[PDB]
């Protein structure tokens, strides 16, 4: 079709190129470099090539594709590792044995050769169908038992031919529907313009907690599945525990890890960890890689790939939401994606408007985070899903003032706020409870009052005593410890116990690797009851030191309460916690005398 | 079999006498037959001088050739520009180790052209992120301040941030002379089983320093492992952009197509950024932040991220991209971006250099993010990590207590702080302070570190684990 008329760095101006919509991916050159039409004028379109244009020549054919940047959704997408624009980074290494990514490589985003078992749904021939209707389930892998395929949201009509149960590759023309007499065939996979969200019937209000498994996160600073999240992605803060606990323990039925322009060795570390992370439930031996896809990008990936990394991640997440799976992205270092946006804007000449970032950085971030939210999938049957974006921010110099981090803090409801100092003291998970706010605490009352009624007031009490101790450490610095009242000393001792044995979670031992919500609630009750009994028996009784020395066994019991095995059973653990509380009450009654 | 027989075909080169316009470092052709975008040309001057140029932009039948070595003398009538058919590509071979190359790939020494094994393209290709593997073992640099407690792992890409006039440009020579695996130091087996090499790359070095590099690598034994890519300050700036790509392509060859490791050095990447500004403004692009092009980060990453170990291939490229602090501020775009792409930073500090220390490494801000991989029982001694931690802690104590000596007087300092002043003096003057030509094996440097930490009683060494103290403190 059209021929190249001009090349200047990455931009490439085609000619006689009538019929190419804006933002339409066009294969450039004889090597089929992938570029997107960034500007069309008359019959010539300024193509913005992704790969290096070191070899392009005037007259090289540029062939349209008729699709904007589109991820390739379907089975076989569960386990693989992708770059920014969904090039499978394993198939590229396997078919082109070289360590490098060849220019203009075009391995299909989903494995064509694998034969998927397919069982058709309730939709018979002649049944009217709509976008998003589940017309069959495919056994992808043992951890995604039914990858329910579904008609593309922008297709509708009468089913004219449905494939019977059998093993099919992704090119097998599974279903053929008719609309306005124009037959259209559908395969096991469908593509979707990445920059427009997959539609939903109704986008509900996310009100079910995303149990990360970390005690401090689920207790004090909760995030709701379907809700967003922000994380300081600076080195050494302890981002590893957050990412691995989200992808390893949380109730999310899928994970879309997306790394934008992360340092090459960081992505090497992530791609070597994730294959060797295992899930204790849903079987015993299934690795999490059986349910998570990684959109990996070293910093030298083409700038457009880094700029579209979070978009492809969110479109894969929306796909796994439309099947009813509470998928949860973990977007690592969104600040690198903002850097990619800055480069695209500057190279395009778009005028910078805030510290060099383009004008639409705020709008793009707001939209991308708005693609979160528990939502009712399109079509029928009407299963609901939810996408959660836990997106880390790692500003240029740790400034935490550049517009990307300000926008993310403004938009993301919960900001778990890791800290370097808490990590140097080896206080994992290194959550800085002073700043780590969470605006999902309110919408979660509908869940708490259902089955953990005392949780909200309990965490309010724990947070207020923790803040009181943080304030009173300044008073201890100013004047000697003895100047504190008995109640103040109680607060300091109880909050030290908190910081040492409730927030501080080993995470590596078998007893507290996964702190379930019921165990966290029972520990919260134990700790708050300890503070309350000490406070009461001192306000109406003897000096704090005498009780503390007299009831040191009770404090040891509540401290060792962290060791109760979650595998012991919810009923057994709750009964044990009730036994601990009863022995507590009787021991404080005894020492009150 | 070797499929390199395709090189026997001869491709005649067109020779255009149609240089219609000349503008700055550019010349503009017309009536060109399919001008490839990036394409080296042998632009001939009226007198007969050959002056290489690189095609910078094409439009229909017009190619804006950018000319190296200035533009003066290029007329519109007599000059004839000849298109070589392919972009610039270095001729590589396993036996360039020992050749001091010019900025543009031509050997600048008295040796002949390299009997090329291959003609590797310059820009190469990005390394498959799935094909990377994590840095594992130490790559000893002989510098006590860097080897022990700013350690570098095979595959790490850690810079040496440096002030304008600091001797960083001599620390580069010291590292390139003394770099090497710790396997020969281990002495438990053949350490030369897997060879080591270096590909130095000086960019923007003034001749008084390029000659110093050439002399100091020839005179010492480091040349038979080094591919010194020198380009001068007054050498064409486009060659200054080319040189880091040249060195990284050579490093990728030596480290992946052969198997030997390599510790590539990129001297003064600030000058490379300066040259990249000239390229950006040549294309009439508007300046981004600070005058550097907005895509500064992209063309820095496409250099740094060409390093790291690889699954399958045994080799590994270790970068130490040295760069000069423009005005001694991290906030400058170049140090900021490099620290945003690299795995840490190793400061060279003006304050220590004014005291006469060498090297003037400032340990307190310098850190290696993935140092903990290159430290342990297998590589270096088992006490290396805790020795590093304790040295850093006691150095911080010494610095703040040296600050307080002028505030609360010397006699009012706790005995910990008095011992910390003594330790800081001995530290800065014997451990950090290293002779310019003194190669300190990492085991030997750890021995000095222990001879320095045994100032303190075993109880005051809280940072070190007791199981290590109980066997290393006394010896």
């Amino acid at each position: 079709y059209g021929a190249i008329y001009s090349v200047s760095g990455p931009v490439v101006i085609a000619e006689n190129m009538i019929g190419c919509a804006m933002y339409e991916l066009v294969k450039v050159g004889h090597d089929n470099l992938v570029g997107e039409v960034i500007r069309i004028d008359g019959d010539k379109a300024t193509i913005q090539v992704y790969e290096e244009t070191a070899g392009l020549t005037v007259g090289d054919p540029v062939l349209r594709t008729g699709k904007p940047l589109s991820v390739e959704l379907g089975p076989g997408l569960m386990e693989t590792i992708y770059d920014g624009i969904q090039r499978p980074l394993k198939a590229i290494k396997e078919e082109s044995q070289s360590i490098y990514i060849p220019r203009g490589i075009d391995t299909p985003a989903l494995d064509r050769t694998i034969k998927w078992q397919f069982t058709p749904g309730k939709f018979q021939v002649g049944d009217h169908i709509s976008g998003g209707d589940i017309y069959g389930s495919v056994f992808e892998n043992s951890l995604i038992s039914s990858h329910k395929i579904l008609l593309p949201p922008r297709s509708r009509g009468t089913i004219t031919w449905i494939a019977p149960a059998g093993e099919y590759t992704l090119d097998e023309k599974i279903l053929e529907v008719e609309f306005d007499g124009k037959k259209s065939d559908f395969t096991l996979y469908h593509t979707w313009p990445v920059r427009v969200p997959r539609p939903v019937t109704e986008k509900l209000s996310a009100d079910y907690p995303l149990l990360t498994g970390q005690r401090v996160l689920d207790a004090l600073f909760p995030c709701v599945q379907g809700g967003t999240t922000c994380i300081p992605g600076a080195f050494g803060c302890g981002k590893t525990v957050i990412s691995q606990s989200l992808s390893k323990y949380s109730n999310s039925d899928a994970i879309i890890y997306v790394g934008c322009g992360e340092r090459g060795n960081e992505m090497a570390e992530v791609l070597m960890e994730f294959p060797e992370l295992y899930t204790e439930m849903s079987g015993t031996k299934e690795p999490i890689m059986k349910r998570t896809t990684l959109v990996a990008n070293t910093s030298n990936m083409p700038v457009a790939a880094r700029e579209a990394s979070i978009y492809t991640g969110i479109t894969l997440a929306e796909y796994f939401r439309d099947q009813g799976k509470n998928v949860s992205m973990i977007a690592d270092s969104s600040s690198r994606w903002a850097e990619a946006l800055r480069e695209i804007s500057g190279r395009l000449g778009e005028m910078p408007a805030d510290q060099g970032f383009p004008a639409y950085l705020g709008a793009k971030l707001a939209s991308f985070y708005e693609r979160a939210g528990k939502a009712v999938a399109l079509g029928s049957p009407d299963r609901t899903g939810s996408v959660s974006i836990v997106a880390a921010v790692s500003p240029a110099g740790g400034d935490f003032s550049d517009p990307v981090t300000t926008a993310t803090l403004g938009i993301t409801q919960v900001f778990w706020g890791l800290d370097k100092k808490l990590a140097q003291r080896k206080h994992f998970p290194s959550i800085n409870t002073s700043v780590s706010y969470s605006k999902y605490t309110n919408v979660l009352n509908k869940f708490y009052d259902s089955n953990y009624p005392e949780f909200p007031v309990l965490r309010d009490r724990m947070k207020e005593i923790l803040s009181n101790a943080e304030e009173l450490e300044q008073v201890v610095q100013l004047v000697g410890k003895s100047a504190l009242s008995d109640s103040d000393k109680i607060t300091l001792d109880v909050a030290t116990l908190i910081k040492e044995d409730f927030l501080q979670q080993n995470g590596y031992s078998t007893y507290d690797a996964f702190c379930p919500i019921w165990k966290t609630f029972d520990m919260m009750r134990a700790f708050i009851s300890y503070h309350d009994e000490a406070q009461k028996a001192v306000a109406n009784g003897a000096n704090w030191s005498k009780l503390a020395d007299s009831t040191g066994d009770v404090k040891h019991a509540v401290s060792s309460s962290k060791f109760f095995e979650p595998s012991r059973g919810e009923k057994e653990v709750h009964g044990e916690f009730e036994k601990l509380l009863s022995t507590m009450q009787e021991r404080f009654a005894e020492s009150t005398d | 079999k070797k499929a390199v027989e395709q090189g026997f075909n001869v491709k005649p080169r067109l020779n255009y006498n149609t240089v219609s316009g000349v503008n700055g470092p550019l010349v503009i052709l017309e009536k060109v037959k399919f001008p490839r975008y990036n394409e080296i040309v042998n632009l001939t001057l009226p007198d007969g001088t050959v002056r290489q140029g690189q095609v910078l932009e094409i439009r229909g039948d017009r190619a804006i050739v950018q000319v190296f070595e200035g533009t003066s003398g290029i007329d519109v009538k007599k000059t004839t520009v000849e298109f070589t058919g392919e972009s610039l590509r270095i001729p590589v071979s396993e036996d360039m180790l020992g050749r001091i190359f010019d900025g543009s790939g031509r050997p600048i020494d008295n040796g002949p052209k390299v009997f090329a094994e291959d003609y590797l393209d310059i820009n190469g290709s990005p390394i498959n992120p799935y094909a990377r593997i994590y840095p594992e073992e130490m790559i000893s640099t002989g510098v006590s301040a860097i080897d022990t407690m700013n350690s570098i792992a095979r595959g790490q890409k850690i810079p040496i941030f440096s002030a304008s006039g600091l001797p960083h440009n001599e620390i580069a020579a010291q590292i390139c002379r003394q770099a090497g695996l710790v396997r020969p130091t281990k002495d438990v087996h053949d350490g030369h089983e897997e060879n080591f090499s270096i590909v130095f790359a000086a960019m923007g070095v003034n001749l008084e320093t390029a000659r110093f590099f050439k002399q100091d690598f020839e005179e010492n034994g480091s040349l038979e492992r080094t591919s010194l890519f020198l380009n001068l300050a007054n050498d064409p700036t486009i060659e200054r952009i080319i040189t880091p790509r040249l060195a990284l392509t050579t490093a990728e060859y030596l480290a992946y197509q052969t198997e030997r490791h390599v510790l590539t050095i990129l001297t003064d990447m600030s000058s490379y950024a300066d040259a990249l500004r000239e390229v950006s403004a040549a294309r009439e692009e508007v300046p981004g932040r600070r005058g550097y092009p907005g895509y500064m980060y992209t063309d820095l990453s496409t250099i740094y991220e060409r390093a790291g170990r690889v699954e399958g291939r045994n080799g590994s490229i270790t970068q130490i991209p040295i760069l000069t602090m423009p005005n001694d501020d991290i906030t400058h775009p170049i140090p900021d971006l490099t620290g945003y792409i690299t795995e840490g930073q190793i400061f060279v500090d003006r304050q220590l250099h004014n005291k006469g220390i060498y090297p003037p490494i400032n340990v307190l801000p310098s850190l290696s993010r993935l140092m903990k991989s290159a430290i342990g029982e297998g590589m270096t001694r088992k006490d290396h990590g805790d020795v590093s931690n304790q040295l850093y802690a006691k150095y911080a104590i010494g610095k703040d207590a040296a600050a307080m000596k002028a505030v609360v007087g010397e006699e009012a300092l706790s005995i910990e702080d008095k011992l910390s002043l003594e330790f800081l003096e001995k530290f800065e003057k014997t451990f950090i302070t290293q002779g310019a030509y003194e190669d300190r094996t990492v085991f030997e440097s750890l021995d000095q570190a222990w001879s320095l930490l045994r100032i303190y009683p075993k109880e005051m060494l809280n940072r070190i684990s007791p199981k290590i103290l109980d066997e290393f403190y006394d010896r």
